[PDB]
């Protein structure tokens, strides 16, 4: 057993993987074990939702994260989100259980069984943190791994069946994507949108066609990253700025990990194209509309003039102007009238909400989609009981979309906290005073005082 | 040395009265700015349109407002989540009126508070000090987060941040409990644990480093000056502390360690108001405290009420009340 | 130390393991016949789920005096007939 | 008290006939009316149009009468306005649009008849509560 | 509206710019012990 | 002298796994009962007939929802003792009467001054200053002000806390709508001792942590650390500096330091206690009167304040007619207060 106790190693158990910081064999067992964790849950979690599901109630409805996922890639899915073949599920499962089977096995072997270090061994597979032109090298190989994903979201789009498009003309239906965007005006154009309302940064990507030719920008660039990176050794300016150390590595990693985790839970929130609301419930400011929308169709079947019916505040009851003068649905929602979606958008002009559409267009399609969504609003207790907090006990419901959000928000606060506990463990680290401030030579007595 | 070396070295140095640093280089005018748009907001500001139904509160103490019942008032419904800087109005006046002074205090505020906790890690690491005392903080600036920023962004609008000000955090409470059920949330539960342990904590160590102080004055003195500033010798006897608190309770039930000790007392408020904040931060995406509206049931099917569903009748009060002219339709869903 | 033998020296014992497969158990299993046999509900004069309301009322059997607390509450258990 | 035949016993018609549910149907009536109604028919009320209440004098004064389980069953078939002037099965769940209410395509005349006399029992047990809203939680 | 918009977008950038140059000015060696980290 | 007194002393005050002493008689028989009310309660007791609510595992509640409950209104501020004129000796009786709830306070109120006795006699075997049973006075005044002298001020124990978790937050939630409890300057100055503690707890904590002299090889840094040691394991000096400069001001003096984190929590209960004991009379902090006066003038005049009130009334109405049931309210829906369509 080699530093496998703190005497040796300097690590308590409860630090215990800080032990294989210098041990690349093990460190990659736990590695590859650990992948293996991510991709065993993946396949049992897709079997256990297949198992649960019932095809004719919507999957927002049953508890579902991953099936919703496999059906906006247009697996398994047909017009309106309904079910049609429920065999793509299946294999997802099968293939991701089976494969972690795999990785564990590999996971395990270099964990208890291979070479304990990869440097004698082998000069490809070994590694030195502080060899900067190897990690840029390691770095580089991951980069293109990570394009080559984001071709093979492409290659479905295009090539193998297309995605889930909650927006196609005539309704939401699987769509294969011919004409992707690749204008560099639009495409980055999103990445320098404003993330505060009625802008949403990334996550107010609301068509397919951005979506894919996103992913084609993002492959390229990734894999002519991970080339350059072969290629080349670090420049002396990022050379003065960064920490080279294993410690200060996982530490970028965590920041950059939380970046994503905070991006995700806004995605799912208030994007209903990638998380098409046919899967995965409607957003909170879909519901909020959907109500307004009800209310408004109620109303004016009984004979209401919507338009010019007056609230108790003075403000319209049903339609009033946002502060730019957009016609918007009234009372609360006026908070959410950048609310898009498929449902809602043919009673939009370019004013905004136009009442003779209003006053005469609304199909039944509509009525039904805006109870449906009204009456499935991301609102519900822990215990999974739907509704407001003062609800009786009746409905088992708490939206995927609350489920999703939550969940990332806590899982990216805490790599928050990683990132800050990492970066500044290997900054003092790196200078020597991580263990505590040496008593014959502590800083602070060699300064002037402050006063 | 050039001028931006000498800069850089006056910047981060460590002979500064108060530290500056490159956190501190953004800290001072946003906290700066974000403090002093607060005094004049607090003391002059005119009513807001908080709830975007053209009816104004007034938070200031010029308009009729006390300390315990002033406020910034936060930005209008009407608004929402659209930034809403001085330069979007068409006047101050029209600024005034939708609030716009809480967003750019709580912006300022946030942006500052976050370089706050950077220029806790930055001073640590240039005295040559362990780095974590910017975690400890991490746990009041998450939760301020939560309540400025990520409950906003969950339910849609600016207006639903908490006031800034005495009753309009009470308000914020209320509304909170109404539509979340937070007392019956577990991590407001380990957030109560958190400070009420911190508070227990605070006064149990207090008390037992207090009652083993080493006799080095006279009676006619305050004990203080038994301690000189900067001395080697530890100033109680943490010896005898532990042989106390050990037959309070039991030997192993105490801690003899002044590092375990010590990591108890930093870990034990953080981990819990970091659940807070995560309360706050989760709610704010309608996930919400155990709702055992009606769980009992006889035989029959008459429901028979538990405690929880007294809980319900009070936070339907304040449901059915709060904000009482902004809802035209029958379900509140932000 | 205090004098006492030392826990884990107790429950890493087999005659610890002896006793206690059996004392634990047989605590545990009267604890369920308690229950199961229904005198939990005679000792603390808890309602079962058939006897928190007669077949017709609606109105809650609460205590209004002091003093005649006992009889009232024997007055409402003779009403579930 | 306890949930007896009699509470289990209601109107099968207008005509004065009544039918005894058995209590696995009473179970499956509240189980299938969770499952296809409760998203909007919670506690008796109707959340789309609260106007409209479950409550069994509301349904009494209903065209045609649905205070008996012939009424709901065929309610659920091919549900009316209050006043039975216009078929509403493209807004409203019933069998005639399992096409576009999905939760419909698997109920059977069985599962009606059960959610039919879960809507006729509750009030029987709950009172004002069925049909009351908050104000009665 | 506009001047004060120019003038603290201008504000801001000097002090972001302040911020990145600065850290980027060789602060692992800021430190009062082990400053050779490039 | 060499008497029985003194050889029971000897015994109670043997060096053993769990201190008996003196205290100990009081103590460990009301703790005990205390605590054993509280659990058979919570597992098999009712509280239908007190309040009209089940409060056990027995009748089907979960940890969060059971409790020991309040007797009846009706019983005033009876003692509500097994052997008195209400039970009669009738333990079931006692039971559905709500003699657990006095049961389990009064033995806790003795259990309690046990243990502050248990702190004093300690102290003085091990002879250090009693400064821990000093700090205890705060919770003593909190559970003697809420759990005792506030109902005494109601008209019954109905009014007390009853010991469970929701219970509890329907304490809160009373105390919001009912006092506007959050307005008074007593509960408020509890607020900052608690929160004030638990920052001062977080930051002393972390602080010590970080600046630590490095004292052993070991990156895990518990270990190297010896109890009988007579240096300071962290730099008071480098701390004081690094507050200094952070924050303005900085502790210098360890003897002030560990002194104010004594007396700050303690100060915050003492003072809400101070709060409890005017509510027991209904002398709340509920208005400011010229916001009143100003509000009932100008129907366009509006703070947090006002707007917290119709909250409050909010509460009391919906609340009200369950959660006191011996008032036998009936209030008809029209006179319920509500905003728009809600
Ligand atoms: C190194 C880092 C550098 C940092 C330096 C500081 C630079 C400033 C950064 C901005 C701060 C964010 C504030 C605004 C956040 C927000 O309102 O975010 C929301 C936006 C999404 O905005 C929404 O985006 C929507 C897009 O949906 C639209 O398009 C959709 C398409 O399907 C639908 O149709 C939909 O209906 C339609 O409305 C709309 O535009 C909405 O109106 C709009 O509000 O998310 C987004 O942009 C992306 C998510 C932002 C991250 C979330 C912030 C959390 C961080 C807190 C961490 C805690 C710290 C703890 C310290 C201890
Ligand atoms: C410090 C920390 C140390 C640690 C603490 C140790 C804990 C020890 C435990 C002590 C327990 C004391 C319980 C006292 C019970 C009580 O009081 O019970 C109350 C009784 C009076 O009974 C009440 O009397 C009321 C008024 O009745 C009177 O008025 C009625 C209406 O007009 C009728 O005429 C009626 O017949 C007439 O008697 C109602 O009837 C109530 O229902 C009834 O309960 O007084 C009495 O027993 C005695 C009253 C006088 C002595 C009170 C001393 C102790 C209490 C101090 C707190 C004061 C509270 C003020 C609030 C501030
Ligand atoms: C994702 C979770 C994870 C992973 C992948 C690892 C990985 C590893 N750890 Mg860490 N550790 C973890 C979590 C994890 N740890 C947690 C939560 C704690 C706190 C309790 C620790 C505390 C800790 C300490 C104190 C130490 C490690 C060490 C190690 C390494 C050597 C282990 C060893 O010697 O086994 C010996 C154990 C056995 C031989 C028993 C069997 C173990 C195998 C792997 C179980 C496999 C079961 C699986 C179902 C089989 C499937 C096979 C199938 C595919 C065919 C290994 C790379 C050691 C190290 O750093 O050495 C240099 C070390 O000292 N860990
Ligand atoms: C991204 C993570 C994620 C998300 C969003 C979901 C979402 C969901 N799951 Mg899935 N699942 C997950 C991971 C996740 N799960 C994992 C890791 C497992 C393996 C245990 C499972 C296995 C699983 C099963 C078997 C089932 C679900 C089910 C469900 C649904 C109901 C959940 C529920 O009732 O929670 C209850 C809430 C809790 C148990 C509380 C969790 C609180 C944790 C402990 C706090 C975490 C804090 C933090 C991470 C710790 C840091 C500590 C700090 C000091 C550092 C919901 C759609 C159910 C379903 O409907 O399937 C169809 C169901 O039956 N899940
Ligand atoms: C990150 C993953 C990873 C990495 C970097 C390594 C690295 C190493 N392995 Mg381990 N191992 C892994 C995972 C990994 N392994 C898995 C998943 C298993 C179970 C199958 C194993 C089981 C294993 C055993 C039994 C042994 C090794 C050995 C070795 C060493 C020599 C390998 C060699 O010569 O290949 C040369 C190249 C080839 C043989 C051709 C590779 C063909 C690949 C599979 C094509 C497909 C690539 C594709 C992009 C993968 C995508 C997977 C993705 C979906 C997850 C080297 C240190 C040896 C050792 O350490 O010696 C003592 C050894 O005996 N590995
Ligand atoms: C995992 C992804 C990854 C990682 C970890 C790295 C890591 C590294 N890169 Mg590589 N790179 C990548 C992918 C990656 N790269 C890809 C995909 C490409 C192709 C575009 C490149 C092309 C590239 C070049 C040309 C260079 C590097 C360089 C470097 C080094 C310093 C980088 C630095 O200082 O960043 C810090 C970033 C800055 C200093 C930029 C300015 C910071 C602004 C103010 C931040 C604004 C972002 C903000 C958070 C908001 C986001 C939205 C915004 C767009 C509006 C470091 C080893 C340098 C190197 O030394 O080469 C050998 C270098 O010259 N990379
Ligand atoms: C030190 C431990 C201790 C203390 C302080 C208490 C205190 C209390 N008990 Mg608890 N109890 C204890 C241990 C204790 N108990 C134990 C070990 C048990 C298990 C048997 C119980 C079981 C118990 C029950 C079931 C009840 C109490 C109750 C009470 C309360 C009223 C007691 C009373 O009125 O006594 C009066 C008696 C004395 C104060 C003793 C006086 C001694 C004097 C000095 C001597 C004079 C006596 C003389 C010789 C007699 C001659 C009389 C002659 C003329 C006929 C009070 C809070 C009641 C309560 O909580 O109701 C809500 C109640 O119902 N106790
Ligand atoms: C051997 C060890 C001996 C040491 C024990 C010393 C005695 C003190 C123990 C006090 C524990 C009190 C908790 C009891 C919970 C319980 O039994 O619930 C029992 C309940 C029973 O479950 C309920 O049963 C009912 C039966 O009709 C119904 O089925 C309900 O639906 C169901 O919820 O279980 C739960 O509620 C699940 C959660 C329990 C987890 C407790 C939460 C932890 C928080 C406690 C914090 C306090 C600190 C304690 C530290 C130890
Ligand atoms: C290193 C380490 C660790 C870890 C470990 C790991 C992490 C691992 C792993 C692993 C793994 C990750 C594994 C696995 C697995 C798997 C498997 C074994 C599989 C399988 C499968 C199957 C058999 C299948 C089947 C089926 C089908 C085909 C169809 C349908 C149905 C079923 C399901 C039946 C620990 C912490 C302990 C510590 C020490 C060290
Ligand atoms: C797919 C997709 C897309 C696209 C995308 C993209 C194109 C992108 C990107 C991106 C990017 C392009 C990014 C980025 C970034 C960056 C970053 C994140 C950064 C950073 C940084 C840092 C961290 C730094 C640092 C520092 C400083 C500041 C100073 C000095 C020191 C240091 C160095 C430390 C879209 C939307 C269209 C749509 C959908 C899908
Ligand atoms: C009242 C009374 C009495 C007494 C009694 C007693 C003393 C009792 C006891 C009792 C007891 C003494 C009981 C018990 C118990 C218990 C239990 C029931 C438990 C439990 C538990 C649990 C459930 C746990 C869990 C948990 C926790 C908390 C922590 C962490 C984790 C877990 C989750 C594991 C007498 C006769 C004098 C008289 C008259 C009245
Ligand atoms: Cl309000
Ligand atoms: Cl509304
Ligand atoms: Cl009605
Ligand atoms: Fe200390």
């Amino acid at each position: 057993a080699t530093n496998r106790d703190q005497e040796s190693s300097g690590f308590a158990w409860w630090a215990g993987n800080a032990r294989l910081i210098n041990l690349s064999g093990k460190l990659l067992g736990a590695h590859v074990a650990h992948a293996g964790l991510i991709v065993f849950w993946a396949g049992a979690m897709t079997l256990f939702e297949l198992a649960h599901f019932i095809p004719e109630k919507p999957m927002y409805e049953q508890g579902l994260i991953l099936i919703p996922h496999i059906a906006t890639l247009g697996w398994g899915v047909g017009p309106g989100g309904e079910v049609v073949d429920t065999f793509p599920f299946f294999v997802v499962g099968v293939v991701h259980l089976i494969s972690s089977a795999v990785l564990g096995f590999g996971g395990v072997y270099h964990a208890i069984r291979g070479p304990e270090t990869l440097e004698e061994y082998s000069s490809f597979f070994g590694y030195d943190w502080k060899d900067k032109n190897k990690m840029t090298t390691i770095l580089g190989f991951h980069l293109i791994v990570l394009g080559i994903g984001a071709l093979l979201l492409v290659a479905k789009a295009m090539f193998f069946g297309g995605l889930y498009d909650t927006w196609a003309p005539g309704g939401g239906d699987v769509r294969v994507i011919t004409n992707p965007t690749l204008d560099p005006r639009v495409i980055f154009g999103y990445l320098l949108k404003s993330p505060f309302g009625g802008e949403g940064w990334i996550v107010s990507v609301n068509n397919l066609e951005d979506v894919v030719g996103g992913h084609i920008w993002i492959g390229l660039i990734c894999i002519a990253g991970g080339i350059w990176h072969i290629l080349t050794t670090p420049f002396g300016w990022a050379r003065r700025a960064f920490i080279w150390s294993g410690e200060a590595y996982l530490s970028y990693s965590l920041g950059a990990l939380s970046m994503m985790g905070f991006i995700a839970t806004c995605f799912v929130w208030f994007n209903n194209t990638v998380y098409p609301s046919e899967f995965y419930g409607p957003t909170g400011p879909e519901a909020s509309q959907a109500q307004a929308m009800t209310f408004l169709i109620r109303d004016q079947k009984l004979g209401a003039n919507v338009g010019s019916a007056q609230g108790p505040t003075g403000l319209g009851k049903y339609l009033m102007r946002s502060p730019t003068g957009e016609i918007i649905f009234g009372g609360e929602t006026m908070r959410f009238w950048d609310f898009r979606g498929p449902w809602l958008e043919p009673l939009r002009g370019p004013n905004g909400l136009d009442l003779n559409k209003i006053k005469n267009d609304i199909q039944p399609w509509q009525e039904r989609r805006a109870a449906e969504y009204m009456t499935h609003a991301p609102l519900g207790s822990l215990n999974s009981v739907g509704g407001v907090a003062t609800e009786i006990n009746s409905v088992n419901f708490v939206s995927p979309r609350s489920w999703l959000a939550t969940s990332h928000f806590v899982l990216a606060f805490f790599f928050l906290v990683g990132h800050l506990w990492h970066a500044g463990r290997a900054r003092a680290a790196a200078a020597g005073f991580e263990k505590g401030i040496d008593r014959e030579s502590e800083p602070v007595l060699s300064m002037p005082s402050l006063d | 040395a050039n001028l931006w070396e000498r800069f850089c070295n006056w910047v981060t140095s460590t002979d500064n009265r108060l530290y500056v640093g490159w956190f501190g280089v953004i800290m001072i005018p946003t906290l700066l700015a974000a403090t002093i748009c607060f005094v004049i907001a607090f003391i002059a500001a005119p009513p807001v349109d908080i709830d975007g139904i053209r009816e104004p509160v007034s938070g200031s103490l010029l308009y009729g407002n006390n300390i315990i019942t002033g406020a910034v008032v936060p930005s209008s419904n009407a608004i929402g989540l659209h930034f809403y800087p001085i330069w979007e109005a068409a006047s101050l006046d029209e600024w005034l009126y939708n609030g716009g002074p809480y967003q750019l205090i709580i912006f300022h505020f946030l942006l500052g508070a976050s370089c706050y906790m950077g220029r806790q890690w930055e001073l640590s690491y240039r005295l040559g000090m362990r780095p974590w005392i910017c975690v400890a903080y991490s746990a009041p600036l998450a939760s301020a987060f939560a309540v400025f920023l990520i409950y906003p962004i969950g339910q849609g609008s600016f207006s639903d941040g908490m006031p800034l000000g005495i009753s309009g955090t009470f308000n914020f409470m209320i509304v909170f409990q109404a539509e979340h059920n937070i007392l019956m949330h577990p991590f407001h539960q380990l957030g109560v644990a958190g400070v009420f342990g911190g508070a227990l904590f605070c006064a149990m160590h207090g008390s037992l480093v207090t009652s083993s102080l080493i006799r080095e004055t006279t009676e006619t003195e305050s004990a203080n000056y038994g301690y000189k500033f900067g001395q080697e010798e530890e100033t109680y006897n943490i010896v005898a502390a532990h042989g106390y608190f050990g037959r309070l309770i039991f030997q192993y039930a105490s801690f003899n360690n002044s590092r375990s000790l010590h990591f108890f007392l930093a870990a034990w408020p953080v981990v819990g108001v970091w659940f807070a904040a995560l309360g706050i931060s989760t709610m704010a995406f309608n996930l919400n405290g155990f709702n055992f509206n009606h769980s009992v049931i006889d035989a029959k099917g008459n429901v028979i009420n538990t405690w929880a569903d007294i809980i319900n009748r009070a936070n339907l009060g304040m449901e059915v009340m709060h904000e009482r002219n902004a809802h035209n339709f029958p379900l509140d869903l932000a | 130390t205090t004098g006492e033998r030392p826990f884990s020296d107790i429950i890493t014992s087999v005659r610890y393991w002896v006793i206690h497969s059996i004392t634990i158990p047989a605590l545990f299993i009267a604890g369920w016949l308690f229950v199961s046999t229904g005198l939990a509900y005679d000792v603390f004069g808890t309602p079962r789920p058939d006897s928190y309301y007669a077949q017709e009322q609606r109105s809650i059997p609460l205590v209004t005096d002091r003093f005649e607390a006992k009889q009232q509450v024997e007055t409402f258990l003779e009403q579930l007939k | 008290a306890e949930l007896t035949p009699e509470v289990l016993t209601v109107p099968l018609n207008s005509e004065g006939k009544t039918i005894t549910l058995t209590e696995k149907q009473y179970l499956e009536g509240k189980r299938l009316f969770q499952y296809a109604c409760a998203s909007c028919h919670v506690g008796g009320i109707t959340k789309t149009n609260p106007s409209l209440d479950l409550r069994t004098e509301t349904l009494a004064l209903a065209t045609p009468p649905r205070d008996n389980i012939e009424g709901l069953v065929d309610y659920m078939k091919n549900p009316t306005t209050y006043d039975g002037e216009q078929e509403i099965a493209e807004v409203h769940p019933s069998l005639r649009s399992a096409d576009i209410f999905p939760k419909m395509r698997n109920l059977t005349e069985k599962d009606l008849v059960a959610i039919a006399g879960h809507i006729l029992v509750e009030p029987k047990i709950l009172g004002d509560k069925w049909g009351g809203g908050k104000v009665y939680y | 509206m506009e001047t004060l918009k120019i003038t603290v977008y201008i504000v801001v950038t000097f002090f972001v710019l302040l911020f990145v140059f600065g850290f980027l000015s060789g602060d692992p060696a800021r430190n009062p012990k082990r400053k050779d980290l490039e | 002298e060499r008497g029985w007194f003194d050889i029971l002393d000897d015994w109670l005050k043997r060096d053993r796994f769990v201190f008996v002493g003196w205290s100990g008689i009081l103590l460990f028989p009301c703790a005990y009962l205390a605590l054993g009310g509280w659990l058979t309660g919570t597992t098999f007791v009712t509280s239908w007939y007190t309040h009209g609510l089940a409060s056990s595992y027995l009748e089907g509640c979960n940890f969060l929802t059971v409790a020991v409950s309040t007797p009846a209104n009706s019983m005033g501020h009876s003692l509500l003792l097994l052997w008195g004129p209400e039970a009669q000796g009738d333990f079931t009786r006692w039971c559905q009467l709500g003699g657990l709830w006095t049961f389990i306070a009064l033995h806790g109120a003795f259990g309690l001054i046990g243990f502050m006795l248990r702190q004093f006699e300690i102290a003085r075997l091990v002879g250090v200053r009693p400064y821990n049973a000093i700090a205890f006075s705060a919770p003593i005044a909190v559970f003697v002000s809420v759990f005792l002298i506030y109902p005494l001020g109601q008209s019954s124990w109905f009014f007390a806390p009853s010991f469970g978790v929701a219970a509890i937050f329907r304490f809160l939630l009373f105390f919001q709508g009912f006092h506007n409890w959050t307005l008074n300057p007593f509960h408020m100055m509890g607020v900052a001792g608690v929160l004030g503690g638990a920052l001062l707890c977080a930051i002393h904590g972390a602080t010590v942590e970080n600046t630590l002299f490095q004292d052993g090889e070991g990156a895990s840094t518990f270990r190297a650390f010896n109890p009988t040691q007579a240096e300071e394991t962290y730099s008071m000096v480098t701390a004081n500096r690094f507050w200094s400069q952070i924050f303005g001001i900085a502790f210098s003096n360890k003897r002030w330091l560990h002194f104010f984190m004594l007396f700050v929590p303690v100060t915050g209960l003492w003072m809400s206690a101070i709060g409890v004991v005017g509510l027991a009379l209904n002398l709340r902090s509920y208005d400011f009167i010229s916001q009143e006066i100003r509000a009932a003038e100008d129907p366009e005049f509006e703070t947090f304040y006002t707007k917290n009130l119709l909250l409050n009334e909010g509460i009391r109405a919906w609340m009200a007619p369950q959660d006191q049931p011996h008032e036998n309210f009936v209030f008809p829906e029209e006179v319920l207060p509500r905003g728009n369509a809600l």
